[PDB]
């Protein structure tokens, strides 16, 4: 599994593969591992696929459940408060095998300046968490090759266009070379998938784009 | 015994008495709640599920835990099933019970009158449910409004008398507030809107206030 | 003591007699519920096991909440045992200890009358099974029909005086209405304890079925 | 205190003088049970243990209540030590108790009057044992007949006329249907007998038939 | 307050009064019970430990729980220390406890009336001993005899008039019988039990049937 | 310990083995490991004799207690149920060294064909249960040697006379085979037990008539 | 039933008409917390959190342990959430639910009256709440001020008459003590407090002593 | 053992063998493992027999438990998140050996084109779960011969009939490859269990019908 989330001004995308392995076996070609878990938050999962379906919903119900509760949503700095403690909470459970690890892409409305608003948050197995501030992260197998192609393919982000670019490009570094991260297949056409954020809220990159991206990145390669 | 129950009903009824009106419409968009309320963040209609909303009249601490006991209940069962398995008539069953328990059970009855409503998901065909919850566990199905505090008689023959089915949002708005200042000058400073809205996706329930609300009552 | 029994009697008696009525009654093909209910979505009438039914007079909370333990217990008892382990008569003895618990020690005694039917399973010849639950937790087997809620003593002696075994089900719908009268579709809610069915016997009569019963 | 312990015994009292009367007798063959009881399926005499047999009066969840705890001490009992050690005495020893404390402690004392009796094991020789257990706890052992519920004097009269010891079943049979005529065929009563002459386990039951036969 | 307490002793010594009789008595072979009964098979006199017995007038149940208490405290304290620190005194005591309690807290107070008798162990010369404890466990300590339940004056002075402490078995038998007569007779109508000194270990023994016959007539 | 059971026209037969063993010494020579556990079941056990007593006792009393309440016996299928739970209540002990496995044969007064009523039920230490359609059944330690002479010997099966003699023949069949199994002791006279259940209910095989059939055996074998 | 919920609510009722009267005001800086005390260490005005404060009216001890109760829900709430997920609608909220089981539930009922406010934080624009929780958790909104304990309506009738928004600090304690005149106070009879707007984290802050002599 | 299902235009099919193994030794020849969980739902499962009908009863008691108390039966989502529930339930049995895991199919009857209601849903030992949107799965020891032979004949799926005879195939496949999975005994008569679910519920499948099919099979691959 490979998740990857970066910012770019006024936003912040995130994109994750769909394959999914049990040892050497492909027992997932379709797994959808970004969840919208808010109007303006977006959760991507990496790990046991279990832990990680109860993380999404139950953090999704969560927040809800807050803002009905109290007429207002939680800030950015309380979603990532719970979130940690949701995830020490499975500390446990993981070093018996059942490890999920998440990571938290945000669009913070109640930022001071808009066009940084977007947040990138990473976690461990222990609760620790870190608010990147350096642009871009990724979780799972892949996560390094992904980090790694970032590094250079960061200067290229502009935009919300060059950020989707750029956050494909390195799911196709990691699904290159990892085994585990499940690159474009275009004989099915299974694509990562993606959610996008900005001011005006988190939604899902529709497949055509993702596909149109993958196809460019592959004839680029090609040539 | 008897004259225990006698008196809790007569202490419930008479605090929903003093109590300020509310009113539920079904219409053409969804469901309209609307309020007689002149605070600024203290709310009587509230959201509970998805496509189901919430609205009461009486002692603001009592139906505030009534209506929190809502979301919780309703947020449980999602997450144990489905979200599409969460039913506004579950709501009005398990409100019944509570306030069933309640008006039993506890030191002092809930002061408070109930109305859970709810609307079609998106995309599918379904006339809204309304059903009214009583002090004392009573529930009722009603199919077109639904009138809760103060002096209930006038608003509601009122509504008898001006009520149409798909009316616009305008129409039932001003329907429901004539109706309840004929129950007895109100405006936007004394009113709390909100609607169950058909067509948004996923989350139906929606305020109207400053500005849109302006525009929506006078036309 | 006596004083408290006085009034918990007297109140859960009015007020099962404020509510509205139901019958119950064998009929050729099994056992057929009519009660009176102008309600679009809330039930006086539910299925419990796989040839055991459930209806109900009263205030609708406490009913209903009977009937949902009526539900866990015949569904934990099937599963601990066996689904053929679980009978009508089981049930109306739980309904009767749960009932008279209820009526000596909660804060207010239940005001609700309940009646459990039991039809035969598929290709057995065994005939149908009725039984009355009293809010005092009294029970009765009665063999042709149950009278609860409201006054019953014009729909009892209505069914008395017009009552014959094996009656088909559309006489059996008419005798019912008929004896309730003492009425469309938008007020009634009509069940039936199917015997002619393999797995589960309760079905609902509802809309352009049940009118074309009625008439 | 004596307000309260007044309304009690009295309510109870009040509770068993409406019911039905239960009488049993021993006769050559063991213990016979006769009960008026028009219901099919509801039962007053029940069997607890190879040779203890139950039979109640009253309020009918209560002394179920009360038989589903004594089957529950006796099957106990038994799997503690050996079968062979559980005796109508401890029964109804057990019983007086438990009515002691329903009868101080409950919301509502107990509207029942309970009847334990025993019969010889198969190979041995012992003449039959027959308790009676009052709504307060109290208990007495009589040698006879035990009478309950209703206005049980005539038929404890009609008893002392008219019983002799080691009577056929035919004779007790027809003593005890007389003795509850003072104050009644096969659909109307519930008989059984705890049959010495038996194995295992003596109670049985007298229905259909075989008791429309025996009258 | 006031009012509770007198209608709880009213209650339980009503109750005690309107009960059969019921006398233990001390002779020359140890102490002998003798109750008015009518049962076969329920006993209102029982042995509690070695050389300890017991007697009770009043409510069947209610005496029985604490006769089975009364056994169980001394097993517990036999078991957990030795027999030979089980003695009449301590049950006596905890009966003046518990049935202190009882009449204090209970739903209702317990119409009972205890008796509490111990003769020496095998091979000692110790005169018998005799606890009474009534329904609000106050404990007396009774000399020769106690009488219990019923109409205790004619009773009580029969028995004050006629007793011998070394009569014989027959002689305080017929002595406790014609005083159980003069409080209102025959083997069908009396349970009739012995603290026996002179047995080895359990001085508890019942007379039953034509043994008591035979101690009734000469 | 062998314990077998077979179906026969109209009926049902068990038996069971005399033998009690701890390490290679024999401890018992005359064990009954077959019960009677109502008027139309009994069941035979195989196993540590604490853990066989326990359930057999706590068995027939469950069922007799269910009779006594409701008024009625349990159905056969609810009688399998009990025993099963009782069998996976006892797991953990199983795991530990207290291990036994119960064989339940019944008739079924409830069943559509009465001829066809007799019924097998074997268990595992988990719980499991089958109902056995082939005819015969075994358990403990000699159940293989028996179920594969009862494999040949089955067809011989056509009243109770049959099915209990290839019964004793199983049963010899395994104590020939397996030291744990004791056969017919002919010095002492102690010979296998046996129940036999038909419509009439479930009744003990008098010890002479397995004597019989055992020397008819023997000499059968010897020529 | 009626008449024991009845004579609840009098003996709270009666209980606080008998205390001092304690104002809170809102001003072009925060909001002002005036109370007459003559203790010199027992409060009733206080802290809740950053931008959150609290004054009391009635028996001490008993808005003492509801003072307590809020600060312990405050600093839960936003040690599990954030420290900005703390608001007064929240801390007035818990408050009418408190005070309505007390007035229920409790052997005898508090005889206190609560006013929760809340300001904006520091660079936000925000004009402050205020809440008044009554005896048995009735509760209300307030735009202006609160006034709450003792013969409260001619305090009422001085602040409808002399209550002016955006009022500076000098001229508004001023303006609150004419009103608890109504109804000579100084420094030693007095307990004041303010939540400061203009303060970057913890707005509320105390006017004690030189500088409360100052003031006034 | 070895379950399998396929979806069909209009429905879904499952089936599952007859074999209980212990180790090496033949200890069932009979055993069904495919049950109708509810009117619209069918579970097969693969594993430990006592977590097996452990599972199967208490699912479809809980289904219909629901249904009973509420007037309405549950979402599918409702189904499968109840199910992966229960399968997560039993992970420190399924840890210390009592492992079994189920595989779902149902039709949706709330689902849009009704020739695409077919569900299949596969579930592991921690409760997570996977619907199945390229038509087919199995479960057990023989699973990947049964899912590789579903692969190659896939395609002749066209109706009810056609998918039975493919879920019997792979079946055979699974038993020709997988000693624990039990082929069609032609001694015996024993053979495969079916039940097929289409808008009119779900229904067992009748052996003869099975049992021509693996005729056909046989007879052609001698
Ligand atoms: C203990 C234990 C561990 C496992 C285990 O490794 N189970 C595997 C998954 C697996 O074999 N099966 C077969 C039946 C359904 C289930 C599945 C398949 C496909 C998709 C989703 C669930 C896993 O955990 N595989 C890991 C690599 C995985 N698969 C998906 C995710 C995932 C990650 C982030 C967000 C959402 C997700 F689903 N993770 N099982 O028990
Ligand atoms: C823990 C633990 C286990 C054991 C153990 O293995 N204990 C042995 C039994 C044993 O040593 N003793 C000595 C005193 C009585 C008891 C006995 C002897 C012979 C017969 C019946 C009971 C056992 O369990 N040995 C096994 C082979 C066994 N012996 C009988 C059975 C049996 C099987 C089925 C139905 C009834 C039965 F009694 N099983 N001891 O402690
Ligand atoms: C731990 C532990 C494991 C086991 C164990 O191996 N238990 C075995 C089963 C076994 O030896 N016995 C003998 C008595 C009844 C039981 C049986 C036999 C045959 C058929 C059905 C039940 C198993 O689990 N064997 C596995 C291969 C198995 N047997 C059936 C299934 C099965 C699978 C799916 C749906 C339904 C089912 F019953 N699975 N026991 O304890």
């Amino acid at each position: 599994t490979t998740i990857v989330a970066l910012k770019y001004p006024g936003g912040v995308v995130m994109a994750g593969d769909r394959r999914s392995t049990q040892g050497n076996m492909i027992s997932g070609r379709d797994v959808r591992k970004v969840y919208i878990t808010d109007d303006y938050t977006a959760t991507g999962i990496a790990g046991t696929a279990a832990v990680a379906v109860e993380f999404a919903r139950l953090y999704a119900v969560e927040l809800e459940h807050y803002e009905k509760l109290e007429g207002v949503p939680l800030t950015f700095a309380g979603k990532i408060n719970r979130l940690a403690i949701m995830v020490r909470g499975n500390l446990a459970a993981a070093m018996q095998g059942l490890l999920a690890l998440p990571l938290l892409a945000g669009y913070d409305i109640h930022a001071s300046d808009p066009q940084s608003a977007g947040r990138i948050v990473s976690f461990d197995a222990a609760g620790g968490w870190n608010i990147e501030e350096e642009g871009y992260q990724a979780v799972g197998s892949g996560s390094l090759f992904a980090k790694s192609s970032m590094k250079k393919l960061y200067s290229q982000v502009t935009d919300g266009d060059s950020g989707l670019r750029v956050a494909v490009e390195a799911l196709y570094d990691a699904a290159d070379d990892d085994s585990a991260t499940g690159g474009p297949d275009l004989v099915r056409g299974i694509f990562p998938t993606a959610v996008i954020i900005d001011a005006d809220g988190a939604v899902d990159v529709p497949e055509s784009r993702i596909a149109e991206l993958a196809r460019a990145i592959i004839e680029s390669r090609s040539g | 015994m008897e004259q225990a129950m006698r008196e809790r009903s007569e202490l419930a009824r008479k605090g929903i008495a003093r109590a300020k009106s509310v009113v539920a419409l079904a219409y053409a968009g969804g469901v309209l709640f609307v309020a007689e309320n002149p605070s600024r963040s203290l709310q009587k209609i509230s959201e509970l599920y998805d496509r189901v909303g919430f609205a009461a009249a009486g002692k603001f601490n009592e139906f505030d835990n009534l209506r929190r006991g809502g979301i919780q209940f309703a947020d449980t069962r999602g997450y144990a099933y489905d979200r599409r398995d969460v039913t506004g008539r579950q709501l009005a069953n398990v409100y019944a019970q509570t306030l069933g328990t309640i008006f039993t059970e506890q030191a002092k009855p809930y002061e408070v009158e109930l109305c859970v409503a709810e609307v079609a998901h998106y995309g599918e065909t379904k006339r809204p449910e309304l059903y009214r919850i009583t002090y004392d566990g009573s529930i009722a199905d009603e199919p077109h409004f639904v009138v809760m505090g103060g002096t209930t008689e006038p608003i509601a023959n009122a509504l008898k008398e001006s009520y149409a089915e798909n009316a616009s949002l305008t129409d039932a708005l001003r329907i429901a507030v004539a109706a309840l200042r004929a129950g007895s000058t109100l405006g936007v400073a004394s009113l709390e809107v909100a609607v169950l809205d058909a067509n948004r996706p996923r989350r139906a329930f929606r305020r109207i206030t400053g500005s849109a609300l302006q525009a929506l009552l006078v036309d």
